[PDB]
């Protein structure tokens, strides 16, 4: 009965195969994303409306732990993955390896906070010469502009105290910007969007980019904007493997 | 607290800092004794006849 | 264990052209990146500037930009901090930073809490 | 008072410096250059499993030689059959980030564990014929990365929180915990005794732990980089470190000393994964640069190369009878040699 | 006007000589005037001392051009007409009754040099593909069936060749008019051609799924991969035979001509050349949304180099091979009409760049395409340890 | 399709070389 022993572990390895066939076609249609953020930057608030977009299941609560997950929103007839780190360490050197592979990566200033704002700035240029982050496209969101505008609209201001370069800056042409705003507002505005983008222009030629936004703390258009880019990210890629860029 | 973690620490250190200590030498002589101890026995030193292995 | 050290602070003159240099031993100096930190009393950690392996690629912190300078010297093994026109807030503790990985220009975890390759750190005031 | 404690400490430095310095004679490489090489060793491979989707972190062998379970980033548990290539069991997780796994010395339990603080462990010997997590684990503030099973009852864990524990399977609860730890714990080896363990953190610096009492009975320094992985000696007295400085070393608990510093000119990658072999004289281990070198015990110089993988390389290990060697990559295949 | 033609009308013209052996005309009173039963007429001797005049033949085409013209021969009482030598070379006169390709031969020189050269390059290529494991995809599965479908192409171009000597003046340098017929009228000859007209379909469904495949990684979300292959080596392998086997029923059913290789019924050519026609336009439109979206792309770069002019005109020259898209513009056009050296220069501006396609299509997605390079150089480098 | 057009071409004048050399072969030959 060899050939019956070995015809039932045959069987057996058929069986656990085509459970792995039906779900390689599952695990390729969906798009992973991290999200991470500061302490004080909205970003716990933006997680929270997506939720709009996604005995039985009810308000899954679970047990205090890391890596809180989100709704597996998903929008336009496709699913997103989106992993918030949460209830671990300080030190982040290590286990950012894990998303090597992920869609691409979210990240949130808080451009209100003029204190911490040059504090910001070093962890992006930090995760954009990464080694393992190397290939992976970043999607930067300025949150709280609502807040800007009060600031630079009050008095104790003075933004180019600790960046005495805002001094000479002049607002770019190209700069489309909102009708109804205030000069002063669109050069605040603007000088801190090319801040983080000087950083992207060193090791450029095209092997990944950034992707800026003006968010809001209650804009709504956040998932189709993380649409969007997630769409002109995946179209470029496929096109450098017919080397047409 | 912190101060009372690092003197226990510290007494634990001074007791953690007096064990035999013996030469290099016994030691190696042990490395040498089990390094050509079983030196025949490990497949990788000198591999099997395949013929009877299950890697055919 | 690897151990760094710093001297050359304490309590001076105002305008004082104070002298900050890092000691190294245990680790090649010639093969890691070198950060400088700051933690000013009464909030957390700052970062200050940083050189690059051979000292070509220079970087400052916006708030304090042409009046400080740093030096990395291989043969000597120390660093030159010398600064002038001094201000009330530079009262504050300046730790000696390191980075882990060799033969990378980024790494992380230069200003987090607990910290391992990081000095003890000299007290200075105006 | 600060300052006081900075003289003792200062002391107790010197004073340890001092008795290093006094045990140290002579060099065991100079002194002992006399014994013939072993050769250049060249292997191939005569298996390769297919199936995992995403990369590869962790594997480990059974006690019979011939099954072997895998994790990888895909979600799936997959116990493997070296003689046949034929899978046995597919596990799903319940969470998609698992960085370690385990096999029972008795063959009816696993492990895994990952960014998710719970570790969770699975029957194979249901009477359903499938599999159920029959108890999961908390209590750590960390990622875990790597745990291995003592007996059918007990289990020590490895997480990033700088804290070692011992849980009972049973009823989970921390029976010990072991501090003193300053950077993330990355891996740990038990005895083969199981009587003592030792773990390298990320700190440039091992230490030795008692699984009865719980204290720490010896700390070693050396290396200027991250520790990654740690194996242990087959004759229960010895232990290698592979660093991310492109370094290897090795030390002896009696000795307290390093011994050996295996290194070179040419490459600069940190060390992965690192395995011993039966003889005790085939040192093997993991590189970024794609390839896994065979290096030796005396001899210090790689003889053998195992290029063949495309990607990083995350996992090693060796058969308890040392007939087959497994590795494991990045690129979701794996290989074994002869 | 055809040998096939003329030789049922010299048996025509054999059976009027039966008809003529019938009744023949009595002989004169002398010695002789021969002509007996001779390849023309039929008629025995004669009365001579006369202009002995026999009218042309109308089998012949060369005479009717000229239907005016006829035979001339005196005979004499001697026993024959007018020679210097006894039953040799007699007085006659069939100037009366009989009435430049060099293009060919330099079209056919050019394109059966491409075709060697593609078909080489294009095993090379499809070897070096088929070799390394790590190079395993959809993308280059869909690269090898369109390299197979180039391969085909050639050997049935080549033997297509074969065949025409075989049955036409290559076996007629000897003395076997009867076996350019038998051979003509065989079945051996119409499987030949009949097995072009589906190569040739095949190439171009394959080019077609080319496009269609480059043109759904962009637009949309892609599908079940399995699925999706199995509908593309469907479409490229066997929508050809819908109209090539139709076709083939259609000459086998009513034209049945020589081995099916003249367009006489133009209506059934376009059996073959809409579907054709189809896929070229197709292409040519998967071609032309394609060069947007890579403008679209470059123009809005972010900081945007100004170099869109030497770096987009570089990525239209190797579209340009793998869709085929040469092909839509003289053919699209016209077809049947050109009698002039439009027509030339039409056969001329395709067969020349179709042979050489499969090259370039086999040096730009193979050779010089870089990842390929890796294969190569690791594997070398792997092998240098030894 | 430019291909067939060329074997037609080929053959129609191909074909009527080798008729009228028929003809030579019988009343000229
Ligand atoms: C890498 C591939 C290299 C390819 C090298 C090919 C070189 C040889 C090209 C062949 C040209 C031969 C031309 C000679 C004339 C010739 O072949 N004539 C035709 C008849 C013309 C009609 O009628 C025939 O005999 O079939």
């Amino acid at each position: 009965t060899l050939s019956a022993e070995d015809k039932a572990a045959v069987e057996r390895s058929k069986m656990i195969e085509k459970q792995l066939q039906k779900d390689k076609q599952v695990y390729r249609a969906t798009h992973r994303l991290l999200l991470l953020g500061a302490d004080n930057s909205g970003k716990s608030t933006i997680v929270k409306q997506m939720r709009i977009y996604h005995q039985q299941d009810v308000l899954r609560t679970r047990v205090k732990t890391s890596g809180i997950f989100e709704t597996k929103f998903q929008v336009d007839k496709v699913n997103f993955h989106m992993f918030d780190v949460g209830a671990q360490r300080d030190e982040r050197r290590k286990w950012i390896q894990c998303f090597n592979d992920v869609t691409a990566i979210i990240f949130v200033v808080d451009s209100s906070d003029y204190n911490r704002l040059q504090e910001a700035l070093n962890d992006f240029k930090s995760i954009w010469n990464n080694r393992w982050l190397r290939t992976i496209s970043v999607i930067l969101f300025l949150n709280k502009q609502d807040l800007l505008a009060e600031k630079v609209l009050a008095g104790k201001s003075k933004i180019e105290d600790y960046f005495p370069e805002f001094a000479r800056y002049t607002t770019p042409e190209d700069a489309t910007p909102e009708p109804g705003e205030d000069p002063r507002v669109t050069r605040a505005k603007y000088f801190i969007r090319d801040e983080f983008l000087r950083i992207s222009t060193a090791s450029g030629d095209g092997r990944h980019y950034c992707y800026p936004h003006f968010t809001c703390s209650v804009d709504t258009e956040n998932i189709r904007r993380v649409f969007n880019d997630c769409r002109d990210i995946i179209q470029r890629m496929h096109l450098r493997q017919y080397e047409l860029l | 607290a912190s101060i009372a973690q690092a003197r226990k620490l510290v007494e634990q250190l001074k007791m953690e800092a007096n064990i035999d200590r013996i030469k290099v030498s016994k030691a190696a002589a042990d490395l040498m004794a089990y390094c050509e101890a079983h030196a025949k026995e490990d497949p990788l030193l000198t591999p099997v006849p395949a013929s009877e292995n299950p890697f055919r | 264990q690897v151990q760094l050290q710093e001297s050359g602070g304490g309590l001076v003159q105002p305008g004082g052209s104070l002298r900050l240099s890092c000691a190294a031993s245990g680790f090649t100096f010639s093969n890691y990146k070198m950060n400088w930190v700051r933690q000013a009393p009464g909030k957390g950690l700052e970062w200050v500037s940083d050189i690059s392996q051979s000292g070509a690629s220079i970087s400052y912190t916006g708030s304090v930009k042409g009046r400080f300078t740093i030096s990395r010297d291989n043969a000597k093994n120390t660093l030159y901090l010398q600064m002038n026109s001094l201000k009330p807030e530079d009262t504050a503790v300046y730790y000696c930073a390191r980075c882990p990985a060799p033969f990378t220009r980024d790494c992380f975890d230069v200003t987090s809490t607990t910290y391992a390759y990081r000095g003890q750190g000299t007290q200075v005031t105006v | 008072e600060l300052d006081q404690l900075r003289q003792e400490a200062e002391q107790l430095k010197n004073q340890i410096r001092d008795a290093r310095k006094a045990c140290a004679d002579a060099t065991l490489s100079q002194i002992t250059n006399n014994i013939d090489p072993v050769g250049r060793i060249q292997m191939r491979t005569r298996r390769t499993l297919r199936g995992h989707l995403a990369k590869i972190y962790a594997m480990h062998w059974g006690t019979d030689s011939r099954l072997l379970v895998s994790a990888s980033q895909d979600g799936k548990l997959i116990i493997w059959d070296s003689y046949t290539t034929n899978k046995v069991h597919a596990i799903p997780l319940r969470s998609s980030w698992v960085m370690t796994c385990a096999y029972a010395p008795s063959g009816n339990y696993v492990a895994c564990g990952g960014l998710d603080n719970i570790c969770s462990i699975y029957n194979l010997k249901t009477r359903e014929g499938n599999v159920r997590v029959s108890r999961e684990l908390a209590g750590h503030t960390g990622y875990l990365s790597c745990c291995r099973f003592l007996d059918d009852n007990q289990i020590v864990t490895s997480s990033g929180d700088t804290t070692c524990a011992l849980w009972d399977i049973e009823t989970g609860q921390q029976t010990t915990t072991f501090t003193g730890h300053t950077g993330d714990v990355m891996s740990l080896s038990l005895a083969p005794d199981t009587r003592l363990f030792v773990s390298g953190a990320c700190d440039a610096s091992a230490k030795l732990w008692d699984v009865r009492e719980g204290m720490c009975r010896q700390t070693f320094t050396g290396h200027e980089s991250d520790i990654n992985a740690i194996c242990f000696f087959p004759n229960g007295n010895a232990f290698a470190t592979g660093s991310d400085d492109a370094t290897c070393r090795l030390f002896d608990l009696r000795a307290d000393q390093e011994l050996m510093t295996y290194s070179h000119d040419n490459i600069i990658c940190g060390i992965t994964s690192v395995s011993f072999s039966k003889s005790g004289r085939l040192l093997l281990a993991g590189y970024d640069d794609f390839n896994c070198n065979v290096w030796d015990a005396l001899k210090a110089d790689r003889a053998g190369v195992l290029a063949g993988h495309d990607n990083r390389v995350s996992c090693l290990g060796v058969t308890d009878d040392g007939m087959a060697v497994a590795t494991g990559s990045w690129d979701s295949f794996l290989k074994i040699w002869n | 006007v055809s040998l096939w033609e003329t030789v049922q009308k010299w048996r025509e013209y054999r059976r009027q000589c039966q008809r003529s052996l019938t009744e023949d005309p009595p002989p004169a009173t002398d010695l002789f005037c021969n002509r007996t039963f001779d390849e023309y007429a039929c008629w025995p001797d004669g009365e001579p001392g006369s202009f002995v005049n026999v009218s042309c033949p109308w089998y012949l085409p060369w005479a009717s051009s000229v239907p005016q013209g006829h035979v001339y021969r005196f005979c004499t009482a001697e026993g024959l007409w007018l020679q210097k030598d006894n039953s040799s070379l007699p007085w006659r006169d069939l100037s009366e009754c009989e009435e430049p390709e060099e293009q060919l031969l330099f079209l056919y020189i050019i394109y059966t040099v491409g075709y060697a050269l593609s078909f080489s390059a294009l095993v090379i290529a499809s070897a070096i593909l088929l070799g390394f494991r790590h190079l395993h995809c959809t993308r280059n599965y869909i690269h090898l069936n369109l390299f197979a479908s180039f391969i085909l192409r050639a050997l049935s171009v080549f033997i297509k060749d074969a065949a025409l000597k075989w049955m036409y003046s290559t076996a007629a340098q000897q003395h076997q008019w009867d076996g350019l017929l038998s051979y003509q009228d065989s079945l051996s000859c119409r499987l030949v051609f009949l097995l072009m007209q589906y190569c040739v379909a095949a190439n171009y469904y394959w080019l077609l799924v080319e496009g269609v495949y480059l043109y759904t990684l962009l637009a949309f979300s892609v599908l079940s991969e399995q699925w999706i292959f199995r509908l593309y080596v469907s479409i490229g392998w066997g929508v050809p035979l819908l109209f090539v086997v139709p076709w083939g029923i259609v000459k086998y059913l009513y034209e049945d001509e020589g081995c099916w290789t003249r367009n006489s019924n133009m209506n059934y050519w376009l059996i073959i050349r809409l579907p054709i026609l189809f896929a070229i336009g197709v292409n040519f439109l998967i071609f032309v949304r394609v060069i947007c979206i890579v403008v679209s792309k470059l123009k809005a770069n972010l900081m945007c180099k100004t170099d869109i002019k030497c770096r987009l005109a570089k990525s239209t020259l190797t579209l340009i091979p793998l869709l085929g898209t040469h092909e839509v513009i003289f053919a699209f056009v016209m077809d049947e009409h050109a009698r002039g050296t439009l027509r030339f220069i039409k056969l001329f501006t395709e067969l020349s760049f179709t042979s050489f396609q499969g090259l370039m299509v086999a040096i730009l997605y193979c050779f010089v395409n870089n990842e390929v390079q890796l294969e190569f150089r690791k594997s070398w480098e792997r092998w240098r340890l030894e | 399709h430019s291909q067939g057009t060329f074997t037609s071409d080929k053959s129609e004048y191909l074909d009527s070389e080798r008729a009228q050399d028929f003809v030579a072969w019988l009343e000229a030959g």
